[PDB]
RNA sequence: AAACUCCAGUUGACACAAAAUAGACUACGAAAGUGGCUUUAACAUAUCUGAACACACAAUAGCUAAGACCCAAACUGGGAUUAGAUACCCCACUAUGCUUAGCCCUAAACCUCAACAGUUAAAUCAACAAAACUGCUCGCCAGAACACUACGAGCCACAGCUUAAAACUCAAA
């Protein structure tokens, strides 16, 4: 089951603790909703041209 | 059908049978391929022991242990007593990566036995206890 | 070697060359062209087309050569031949008619059996790991495998444990003692491959 | 120790032929590097000692990538003499 | 190495020299000693490549340079 | 796909700590490595077990293993020619990959050049 | 070899320890450091440089007090090797590595390559390494050894750290 809520920050800490002492939760996770964090745009892949300049141009 | 090398699941209905026997009732042959010594118990599906055989219950000792010829010999032994209670085909669990990793293998083989499925349950921590330090060979 | 590498060992068959042109198949015809281009080397003394010449006999012969004295070499080895016909002929006149049948006569068929038995399987190379020898069971050439055979023989019958007893008649006695699967040569098989098969564990070391 | 068993690194042995269900499974451990992972587990490697190691093998895959390319890219090259003679 | 036949021939019927081969060194800078000590050096060099078969300037680039002998090169 | 060197080497530039340290410069060489030869190993260990077994059961007689010691002496053969013509005739035969001869002279063909010409 | 045999193998239960793969990523932090998961708080400066009389930190090792026990392991003991082996190899185990609080203030704390703003042109440039330089400021350096030393001073440091000489000696380092 997922339970989706608005709870101030302190509220997080006091949950965590009441689901731990409940026998019939085989396990509880509080994290942000997905949602709310916004997936920024992407252009794409920029190729990565391979590096130049590394070592000097004397003849070894 | 086609072979598929996964093995079936338990849960599901699979048409692969073996002697009358279902994948999950097959006996298993766990094999222990440490770098000095190699250890083959063969078990049944209800955890119920048939067979132990290892390169210091054959007639090797010390050094003479650590070889693949050692874990064949252990192979074969352990082939025999399981045949004797009615083992025929195997699935193989190999842990370690010793020298008589697949020479025990054989023996089971050679021995009469047939080997339908290979598994490595190796331990590998993922992060677990600190090994020993490096030696200054 | 005062042959050139040009030169091409002869061969001694009478059968070879009487073998009919049909008969011959493309690569074998091509292989007697080729030699009529070669040069032979002259045949060796000891090597003859004669249909009594047995390679192992006068391979075995030259094993018992002291100092280049084949003479004597080839006598202690017609004497032993001889002896070992004349033993079989007393053993089979003094024995019934079912046992005559199982008796063997023939010396050539005794030599060449009783060096057979006496060919160990597998030998022992002494491989240096870890500042130790240790005695690696090998398989043996086929070469090697008939060498040794000689070698045992050789040198039981030099031993210094017979007294005033002359070569014929220490190596027929061996010879058929090897022909029955007993006597000293043929326990010095058994030994061999006890100590292999008792090493066994270290048969990894080798790399080969 | 609390996962279903006999289902990860699980290799089925196709008509008796143990040999290349075997190569198989060691193929695919490889591939996976879980069998690289064990031997470098026997003995604890030290961080500073891993980094090392790592920064090696790092170097090592961008020269062996690096050469291997070049290698295909003048494989078409490896024709014979058009200009034979001159 | 492609046109090595053409400029071969190219010389010949104009009456000039060409060096389409491999340039052994001190060609032009060891002369004197390779041919004579009354050798004649070119008194002009035209490339028609100016790079050799690893695609690094020719020798005779720099060798005419030192020998005060003018090039003209594509 | 060649994982990038863009900020992994410690350079004037780089304002971050180093990625990696190469002992040696990150320029292609114009040879390869040679080929290694394949590291030795026991042959016919399994015909010989299966041989010496029968020895320890029939007290070490050749007419009751007759059998085994021709399956032990076969596999002996048959290593003995593989190993002739693995280092003989597979060798010349140039058979998989290239050889880094070959190879070598393709390479001194283009050689890498890290200077300025 | 010693040790173990109150052991080993299969199965189940089962952390105050350590964080495969991802990572061929190159991110964060002042540096030291940081790579299992979740949540809270949170990542200085609208010009730059700037305190080795200041303040706050600083891997590991170590001290102090109370705990945790899997593994690893100084010292120690046993086994072996060796001319001897106070070592390298093997085994067992302690300090210690963990947590809380207070100390200690060292490192090849090294990317041995200062902060900011720039340049790729001329003479590019001893060598090697990781191309050569401009403006500005701070810190630091002036032959080797004596010397990460003596003395003085400061410090929760007391077998310590920081600052740091001299005489004699050499013509090299
Ligand atoms: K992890
Ligand atoms: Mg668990
Ligand atoms: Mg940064
Ligand atoms: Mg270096
Ligand atoms: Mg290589
Ligand atoms: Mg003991
Ligand atoms: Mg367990
Ligand atoms: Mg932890
Ligand atoms: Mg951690
Ligand atoms: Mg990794
Ligand atoms: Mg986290
Ligand atoms: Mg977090
Ligand atoms: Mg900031
Ligand atoms: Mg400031
Ligand atoms: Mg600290
Ligand atoms: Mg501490
Ligand atoms: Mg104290
Ligand atoms: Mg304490
Ligand atoms: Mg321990
Ligand atoms: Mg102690
Ligand atoms: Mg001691
Ligand atoms: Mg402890
Ligand atoms: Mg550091
Ligand atoms: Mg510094
Ligand atoms: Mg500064
Ligand atoms: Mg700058
Ligand atoms: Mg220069
Ligand atoms: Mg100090
Ligand atoms: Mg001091
Ligand atoms: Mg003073
Ligand atoms: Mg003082
Ligand atoms: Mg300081």
């Amino acid at each position: 089951f997922l339970v989706d809520f608005y709870a101030p920050t302190a509220a997080v800490e006091s949950m965590v603790e009441h689901l731990s002492r409940d026998i019939d939760v085989i396990r509880g996770n509080i994290v942000k909703h997905p949602l709310t964090q916004e997936l920024k745009e992407c252009e794409g892949i920029v190729p990565v041209p391979l590096a130049e300049k590394l070592y000097s141009t004397k003849k070894r | 059908t086609k072979f598929s090398i996964y093995p079936p699941i338990p849960g599901e209905e699979s048409s692969l049978r073996w002697a009358g026997k279902k994948f999950e009732e097959i006996p298993i042959a766990h094999i222990k391929a440490s770098h000095n010594n190699t250890q083959i118990q063969v078990v049944s599906a209800s955890n119920e022991p048939l067979a132990f055989a290892s390169c210091g219950t054959e007639g090797f000792r010390n050094a003479k242990k650590g070889t693949g010829i050692a874990a064949q010999t252990a192979g074969i032994a352990a082939a025999a007593r399981a045949k004797q209670k009615g083992v025929i085909h195997i699935r193989v669990v190999v842990k370690g990566l010793g020298p008589g990793r697949l020479s025990a293998m054989h023996g089971l083989i050679m021995g009469g036995l047939e080997v339908i499925s290979i598994t490595d349950n190796t331990p590998i921590p993922h992060x677990g206890c600190r090994p020993r330090k490096a030696r200054k060979l | 070697s005062r042959y050139s590498p040009e030169f091409k060992d002869p061969l001694i068959d009478k059968e070879y060359y009487r073998k009919p042109v049909e008969e011959l198949t493309e690569e074998e015809k091509y292989v007697r062209e080729l030699k009529k281009t070669q040069l032979i080397k002259a045949a060796p003394a000891g090597k003859t087309s004669s249909v009594f010449e047995d390679p192992v006999i006068s391979k075995f012969t030259n094993m018992m050569m002291i100092g280049g004295n084949k003479v004597l070499a080839r006598s202690l080895m017609i004497q032993t031949l001889e002896a070992v016909k004349r033993k079989q002929f007393e053993k089979y006149h003094a024995a019934s008619a079912e046992e005559q049948a199982t008796i063997e006569r023939n010396p050539y068929t005794i030599f060449h059996q009783a060096l057979k038995n006496c060919e160990p399987m597998i030998g022992l190379v002494p491989i240096l790991k870890g500042g130790r020898f240790y005695q690696v069971p090998v398989p043996l050439p086929d070469r090697r495998r008939r060498f040794l055979a000689m070698k045992w023989m050789i040198t039981e019958c030099r031993d210094k444990k017979h007294q005033r007893t002359l070569m014929p008649e220490k190596l027929s006695h061996k010879l058929l003692e090897a022909f029955h699967n007993q006597g000293p040569v043929i326990k010095r098989k058994h030994d061999l491959h006890k100590m292999a098969e008792a090493n066994r564990a270290l048969a990894h070391y080798r790399w080969w | 120790a609390k996962h279903l068993k006999f289902i990860a690194r699980t290799v089925m042995v196709q008509e008796g032929n143990v040999e290349s269900a075997y190569r198989t499974l060691n193929r695919i451990l490889t591939m996976d590097g879980l069998i690289e992972d064990i031997k470098h587990r026997r003995y604890y490697e030290k961080p500073c000692r891993r980094r090392q190691r790592e920064s090696y093998e790092r170097c090592r895959r961008i020269y062996n990538m690096e050469m291997a390319r070049k290698i295909n890219f003048l494989m078409r090259k490896n024709r014979a003499d058009p200009w034979q003679g001159c | 190495r492609q046109f090595s036949y053409l400029i071969e021939n190219m010389a010949r019927d104009c009456g000039e020299y060409a060096h389409t081969r491999y340039f052994r060194g001190g060609m032009l800078t060891n002369a004197r000693l390779l041919f004579g000590p009354t050798v004649r050096l070119p008194d002009l060099i035209i490339f028609l490549h100016t790079l050799n078969n690893i695609f690094e300037p020719h020798v005779a680039v720099r060798d005419a340079a030192k020998m005060n002998i003018p090039t003209v090169g594509i | 796909a060649t994982p990038s060197l863009r900020g992994r080497l410690a350079r004037f530039g780089n304002p971050r700590k180093p990625v990696l340290k190469p002992n040696k410069p990150l320029i292609l060489a114009n040879r390869v490595g040679e080929r290694r030869r394949e590291k030795g190993e026991a042959t016919c260990i399994t015909e010989m077990s299966v041989m010496m077994a029968c020895w320890k059961q029939n007290e070490f007689r050749d007419d009751a293993c007759r059998k085994e010691i021709q399956g032990f002496l076969d596999c002996a053969a048959r290593a003995q020619e593989a190993r002739k013509m693995r280092s003989i005739q597979e060798t010349l035969g140039e058979s998989g990959s290239l050889l880094p001869n070959k190879l070598n002279k393709l390479l001194q063909r283009f050689p890498n050049k890290p200077y300025l010409s």
